[PDB]
């Protein structure tokens, strides 16, 4: 699978399916917020 | 003066400031509309990070200017 930026604006990391596109520390501020 | 802060979830979030309002306060009001903490606040205008110490009108952010908000762990 080609590697896609993290959906979250302005983040640079690399998102990824398990998080639904998004990074792994956004998607655990997410849970968070 | 209202500038709008994007959120990772997409969500706008509207503050009340003044030209001369730091970047520290901007996160300040922003963990009292949200709860997050400042030291996780990561603040963004026009592709370049914000240093605390200076203002909005530093960073030439007018009315209804937007910014975005990423979120980060400090590890330390
Ligand atoms: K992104
Ligand atoms: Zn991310």
């Amino acid at each position: 699978p080609p590697k896609q930026r993290c959906r979250a604006p302005a983040c640079d990391h690399f998102g990824n399916a398990k998080c639904n596109g998004y990074c792994n520390e956004c998607f655990q501020f997410k849970q968070m917020y | 003066m209202q500038i709008f802060v994007k959120t990772l979830t997409g969500k706008t979030i509207t503050l009340e400031v003044e030209p001369s309002d730091t970047i520290e306060n901007v996160k300040a009001k922003i963990q009292d509309k949200e709860g997050i903490p400042p030291d996780q606040q990561r603040l963004i205008f026009a592709g370049k990070q914000l240093e605390d110490g200076r203002t909005l009108s530093d960073y030439n952010i007018q009315k209804e200017s937007t910014l975005h908000l990423v979120l980060r762990l400090r590890g330390g």
